[PDB]
């Protein structure tokens, strides 16, 4: 069996090399469901993950993406649980996907469910969407990338800062309040999902940046351990820093003295510091809107 | 200067006063991603289109 297999691997991706797709795609997969008909799955698993490496290796979308499609039913066929091994093997493939292809969505889509079916995050594996976010901003998904990167890993958190950086930059005209446009959901976001490290992490590394392009008039406030990056000309970033240091007393006074002070800032991000002053602040009346 | 002295004192002291003490959730503070339950309330859509220049 170990050494069957070994073997046809290679008359299979001859028959890749050779211009037979439709030959090495009917064969693997009538083969294929052969082993999942005897429930060795084990077998059928490696053989059909390494024919859609080659399909998409050869710049056979059409194979490859339903090939991937085919392992992901075997996946939950044989309730393969998530883990190195089984996150692997996605990751190895959605490497050689092309950032163009028709399917990569619903590809994406499929191995996160699959994820999540499997293991106790009810958003899917973090490692995986690390993977997953770079896939989908190769195809200009960028709205979809944020989701995965903020759900992701800590290489995800920088490709996160990148992604809102890179974006930052694509703008013509930046103001005052453009930079908070961006700013503001690395600290909103993260702080939703309660990641105060990375919350910190990426605005550090985004507050750099900042000040060694745009060099704006700033000065570091240091008290009892933190530290406020006062912009002179962004009030928005202020108000954003003092909000993110509040939720972690998770002290009421705070969150109102500094909502009362910044009326504006308030009403415009109405909802989100709502649902803070929720998570935050056990608040269960609504946010009075100030405009 | 002192053309921003106003907020500057503010941000300033809000920040003392806010650190008196060890906040509840220190910096290094990450709920396990196996309990996030939701993800808050959606973000505003950005007028900047993204792309990827060489």
């Amino acid at each position: 069996m170990g050494a069957k297999l070994a073997k046809t691997l290679q008359r299979f991706e001859n028959k890749i090399k050779a211009g037979d797709y439709y030959e090495a795609h009917q064969t693997l997969r009538t083969i294929a469901n052969r082993y999942v008909r005897s429930k060795s799955y084990e077998h059928a698993i490696e053989l059909i993950s390494q024919g859609a490496l080659s399909f998409l290796k050869a710049k056979q979308g059409g194979s490859g993406t339903d090939l991937i499609f085919y392992l992901l039913e075997v996946y939950d066929l044989a309730e393969v649980k998530v883990d190195d091994i089984s996150v692997a093997r996605l990751v190895r493939l959605i490497a050689e996907l092309d950032p163009s292809e028709p399917n990569l969505k619903d590809v994406i889509t499929g191995m996160n469910n699959w994820s999540i079916k499997f293991s106790e995050y009810k958003f899917g594996d973090p490692y995986l969407h690390n993977t997953i976010g770079s896939k989908l901003l190769e195809g200009d998904f960028v709205y979809e990338a944020e989701r995965y990167f903020m759900l992701g890993t800590h290489d995800s958190m920088i490709k996160y800062v990148d992604l809102l950086w890179d974006w930052l930059c694509q703008v013509d005209d930046i103001e005052d309040s453009t930079v908070a446009e961006f700013f503001s959901r690395l600290v909103f976001n993260y702080l939703f999902i309660s990641n105060i490290s990375f919350a910190h992490e990426s605005k550090d590394i985004f507050l750099e940046r900042f000040i060694e392009k745009f060099h704006p008039k700033y000065e570091k406030i240091d008290k009892n351990g933190y530290e406020i990056v006062f912009f002179e000309d962004y009030s928005d970033l202020n108000f954003l820093q003092l909000l993110l240091i509040t939720c972690q007393t998770a002290d009421a006074s705070y969150f109102l003295n500094l909502k009362n002070h910044y009326l504006d800032f308030s009403q415009a991000y109405k909802s989100e510091l709502e649902f803070l002053g929720q998570e935050y602040f056990n608040i269960v009346a609504p946010k009075q809107t100030n405009f | 200067t002192s053309a921003s002295g106003p907020e500057h004192e503010f941000v300033s002291k809000f920040l003392t006063l806010a650190t008196l003490t060890e906040p509840k959730l220190p910096k290094s503070y990450t709920k396990p991603l196996k309990d996030v339950t939701n993800l808050g309330v959606p973000l505003p859509t950005l007028k900047y289109k993204y792309k990827q220049n060489r």
